[PDB]
């Protein structure tokens, strides 16, 4: 009768509807994840453009409801996601221009190759071949070539269509009023009209330049203390003052620094913390490790891993006829069918990943009762945060010792212990300079900060600034090292890993708040306590039903986000990192370079 | 007879309004027999696709004790008749959705109700050997 039941009326017929249409496009996405054939991507369009093209055309229905007649905030979030329009809205030439083009990088970044200057035969694509050898190689000249050669084929190629992709994306955001596409990546957390649970979008910028103050002396010491290691094993290349080389920092970007622990180990003498070898003893499958992952997700109260999970997803390496992509994925298909794509070696990186993947799916089938495109997180951040919690939870001596690895007399000397906090450090706190410094640029780039022929000046300055990087030789402007980067090219935004670090460490001591944890924040496992599953449980199902200031304020009591829990995390480390380094400089000079001298 | 979704299986249950029982099949408070219930992920629901289950969920109001609901009119919220595909008149028939590869609770159920009157006849569907020379008592037919 009224405008809110026929809108109720209107979004359970999209229920119901979106319900079969989403899962025979995800199905079609499975069936590419686990068979890459031309007939399996021919599946894989048909049904995702009637997914993209059913939010469009129903959204012509939705947009008919007025959405401001509605007093109701469960509904009214459903509404807004319907008459959101996507990205179909512009003229006819410059949408499917755009969406060409980002097609268009999709290809080129993906498939691209780099080939031998001797030999144009050598040729090979970024991972693997690159990536490995660009975490492990002690030869300069080797990683210098592929870094430089992976920006110079496909960065050069993917230059002038992030200069047409600029222009055409902040035209989209201009079209659906906002900013910039800085602006787009500022209104995910757009929550509006709770007042006193609200947020606002230059506030984004707000949290992450007020919390990485925070951050900035952390790295700062963890900065030097990384330079002296990497002019240990590899002499004579860096100043002692300066920044890091950018083919150095164990990947292609400097985003994930773990690669640098064999040569940035403190204390080499001591009992490993990687147990691969230890998972290579016992001479362990994906198998074990995904069900003794379940069975840590029983342990901390989470249910079990229902029948489709087990007869559906795909858990091994196929390498024969059948050959597919083997990225671990967490997949929202409803129906009670709820995945992961993941080809698993025997590798505690791999093991923290059954748990961060099985975390998410968990999260999944927690939120599994929600309506269906309120069937996601509250925000972007919370999905990858949960599934990170598990691992970091994992990752800790008192889980390892619960496994039946590292036979159960494990010493406490502080030795292990600072090594373990070093060597999960270069990962969480070195990705949030390059977070920090990626995301800002963007928007600077998209904002108009910078004007559109100083990209790749004001990129690497800031790279060397922020982070505390230098490319070793110059870069003209027919490169783009951004767009030569994963995420800039196929449409994500990079802020979310940074609420992630920050909402982990919350989570870390909200779930540590319940188990009666007793030592510092390094040493808890979340495990065989299940009111702190419980206490996670309470925001693990809300969804987009409930802002996450709500649900955040229900987990730590807390309504901004805060790294001072990263923060108690990394301090006796940080103490530790005054410690080494007195024989050093702590900071970085941004005039150094292996180009500059 | 009917073969459900397996959240509808306990809203085929004396109680229990449910959506499903609102406007398809009601259920009684006290004439209630058995419900007995199985898995048909192999039968009824088929890994790639099979539509001829569809389930009906907009009514001008609820039922009345296992009513049968099967005229196929579309629905508006306001009445005055519709024309489709105009806006507000909805399909009241959309589709399952359970096939194979689905979980648990999403594979679509058998459930039969057993539906037991006391006594308006003669009771009809319901459900040792003799010894020689000893002092017994009786019953035959």
């Amino acid at each position: 009768s009224t405008i809110e039941e026929q809108a109720k009326t209107f979004l359970d017929k999209f229920n119901h509807e979106a319900e079969d249409l989403f899962y025979q496009s995800s199905l079609a996405s499975w069936n590419y994840n686990t068979n890459i054939t031309e007939e399996n991507v021919q599946n894989m369009n048909n049904a995702g453009d009637k997914w993209s093209a059913f939010l469009k055309e129903q959204s012509t229905l939705a947009q008919m409801y007025p959405l401001q007649e509605i007093q109701n905030l469960t509904v009214k979030l459903q509404l807004q996601a319907l008459q959101q329009n996507g990205s179909s809205v512009l003229s006819e030439d410059k949408s499917k221009r755009l969406n060409t083009i980002l097609n268009t990088m999709s290809t080129i970044y993906s498939t691209g190759k780099v080939c031998n200057p001797d030999n144009p035969q050598e040729c090979l694509l970024l991972e693997p071949g690159l990536n490995e050898i660009m975490a492990n190689s002690l030869d300069y000249n080797e990683r210098l070539w592929a870094w430089e050669s992976w920006r110079s084929e496909v960065g050069k190629q993917l230059r002038p269509l992030y200069e047409e992709y600029v222009v055409l994306k902040n035209e989209m955001a201009r079209a659906n009023h906002y900013e910039d596409y800085g602006d787009y990546w500022r209104g995910d957390y757009e929550v509006n009209g709770v007042d006193g649970y609200d947020y606002s979008r230059g506030q984004l910028i707000e949290d992450v330049e007020h919390t990485f103050e925070e951050i900035k002396p952390l790295y700062e010491h963890l900065h030097a203390y990384v330079r002296a290691k990497l002019m240990n094993a590899y002499p004579s290349y860096i100043s002692p003052i300066g920044c890091l080389p950018a083919h150095l920092l164990g990947d292609m970007w400097g985003r994930f620094w773990t690669n640098l622990y064999s040569l940035t180990v403190p204390f080499g003498q001591k009992p490993n913390i990687d147990v691969t070898d230890a998972m290579v003893d016992q001479a362990w499958d994906a198998q074990r490790i995904f069900k003794e992952a379940e069975k840590f997700f029983v342990s901390v109260g989470l249910p079990n891993m229902t029948q489709g999970f087990w007869e559906n997803s795909m858990l091994t390496d196929p390498g024969n006829v059948q050959k597919a992509v083997c990225h671990p994925t967490a997949w929202d298909l409803g129906k009670g069918d709820f995945r992961i794509l993941m080809c698993t070696k025997v590798t505690m990186d791999d093991f923290l990943t059954a748990h961060h993947e099985m975390g998410h799916i968990q999260y999944d089938m927690a939120y599994a009762a929600q309506p269906f495109l309120l069937r996601n997180g509250a925000n972007e951040g919370f999905h990858e945060a949960v599934g990170e919690i598990m691992s970091l939870s994992a990752a800790t001596p008192k889980h390892l010792k619960s496994i039946g690895l590292l036979s159960p007399d494990f010493q406490e000397d502080n030795e292990t212990e600072i090594n373990f906090l070093l060597k999960q450090a270069l990962t969480i706190v070195g990705t949030l300079p390059f977070t920090y410094m990626l995301e800002k640029w963007r928007w600077m780039v998209f904002k108009g900060e910078i004007p559109k022929d100083q990209w790749m000046k004001k990129w690497w300055e800031m790279k060397r600034e922020i982070v505390g990087v230098v490319e070793p030789v110059p870069h003209d402007e027919t490169y783009c090292d951004p767009a030569s980067l994963f995420h800039v090219s196929n449409d994500y935004s990079f802020i979310r890993y940074y609420t992630r670090t920050l909402y982990q460490f919350q989570f870390q001591e909200a779930l540590c708040q319940a188990a009666k944890h007793e030592g510092p924040l390094h040493k808890c496992d979340i495990s065989n306590s299940t009111e702190a599953g419980q206490k996670l449980f309470n925001m693990l199902r809300l969804g987009k039903s409930e802002p996450w200031t709500l649900a955040l304020e229900n987990v730590v009591g807390a309504k901004n986000m805060n790294v001072r829990p990263l923060l108690n995390y990394f301090e006796p480390l940080f103490t530790w990192l005054k410690d080494q380094n007195k024989n050093s400089f702590v900071g970085w000079s941004t005039d150094w370079s292996p180009y500059a001298d | 007879s009917f073969v459900v979704k397996g959240d509808d299986v306990r809203q085929i249950a004396p109680g229990q309004t449910g959506v499903i029982a609102d406007y398809n099949y009601k259920l009684p408070d006290d004439f209630m027999g058995c419900v007995l219930a199985w898995n048909t992920r192999n039968i009824d629901a088929t890994s790639t696709g099979n539509y001829n289950y569809k389930y009906r969920y907009l009514r001008h109001g609820k039922l009345r004790p296992f009513e049968r609901d099967i005229s196929n009119v579309p629905f508006s919220p306001d009445g005055k008749p519709c024309t489709p595909p105009a806006l507000n008149c909805y399909w009241p028939l959309n589709d399952y959705g359970f096939y194979t590869t689905t979980g648990i609770g999403y594979q679509p159920y058998r459930v039969v109700v057993l539906s037991f009157e006391l006594l308006n006849a003669p009771a009809t569907v319901c459900g040792t050997d003799l010894i020689k020379n000893q002092c017994v008592n009786f019953n035959f037919n």
